């Protein structure tokens, strides 16, 4: 995953 | 219950309003002023944990505000009731042309005409000492006090500005985007709730509404300028390396 989406998976 | 929820997202998610910018900003440790090298130095002595020269130090120092701003706005949108639905692709789309939209607006918070609060409220950084820097330096932050001094005349308080945010992020036009017909009626819903809001909390002013989307449309030429300042110093300045968050953000933009 990118970055950004790494961020927005975070619980 | 749309604006209710969008106004505590946003109370609950970012470390600095305009509520709080106020209040630091008339006193009430109150902050030190950065006004020229030898208060910057002082200020980093006191408040970061380099050998590096100024205009990169500060260089650093923004982006990693950036970071963080980022990452709230994340929060903030996960917030968004519908946001969460989307594909995930769809959610990254929107932060990614979403976040300096918003990062911009939301600065104009901590600006006022002689400079800007930094540091998470413990220093205050002069706009004449951004602009006493060396070129191209002197030239990222002059176009966002720019804004912000026309932004701040109209006298948002913290609840329209929660909603403000939303409308950018919840913006069904950018490039990419899959469910664009979900998201325009996304869109639609905060803007309506939007506008009422603004009928209620500014009956003084019964043009507020298209002046707001005039803004939205110059943030985003102000985002797209700042871009182009990005990738000037990504390949002409030596020791300002760039955040790998912000380099993704930036990416294809
Ligand atoms: C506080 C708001 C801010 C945001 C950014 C951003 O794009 O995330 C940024 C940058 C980028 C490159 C243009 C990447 C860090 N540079 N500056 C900047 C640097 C030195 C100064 F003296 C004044 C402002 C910046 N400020």
């Amino acid at each position: 995953p990118s970055l950004l989406k790494k961020l927005l998976l975070a619980p | 219950s749309l604006a209710k929820r969008i106004y505590e997202a946003y109370l609950k998610n970012f470390n600095m309003n305009k509520v709080k910018a106020r209040v630091i900003l008339s006193g009430k440790n109150p902050p030190f002023v950065i006004h020229d090298m030898e208060t910057l130095c002082m200020a980093e002595k006191t408040l970061v944990a380099q050998n590096k020269e100024a205009e990169v130090r500060i260089f650093h120092c923004c982006q990693c505000t950036s970071v963080e701003t980022v990452t709230e706005l994340t929060e903030f949108a996960k917030a968004i009731p519908g946001f969460a639905n989307l594909d995930l692709n769809d959610q990254v789309t929107l932060l990614k042309y979403g976040v300096y939209e918003a990062i911009f607006a939301m600065l104009s918070s901590v600006m006022n005409k002689d400079g800007m609060l930094v540091a998470y409220g413990n220093g205050f950084i002069t706009r004449e000492f951004l602009k006493s820097l060396r070129k191209p330096f002197c030239d990222i932050m002059e176009p966002k006090f720019d804004f912000a001094m026309k932004f701040n005349a109209l006298e948002l308080d913290d609840s329209d500005i929660s909603l403000f945010v939303a409308a950018i992020i919840c913006c069904g036009d950018r490039p990419g985007l899959l469910n664009v017909g979900h998201i325009e009626k996304m869109q639609e819903g905060i803007v309506h709730v939007l506008r009422l809001h603004l009928q209620s909390n500014h009956p003084d002013d019964i043009f507020l509404f298209p002046k707001l989307l005039q803004k939205m449309a110059d943030l985003r030429q102000l985002v797209t300028e700042h871009a182009q300042l990005v990738q000037i110093i990504k390949k002409t300045e030596s020791d300002a390396a760039l955040h790998p968050l912000l380099q993704e953000i930036y990416r294809d933009m």
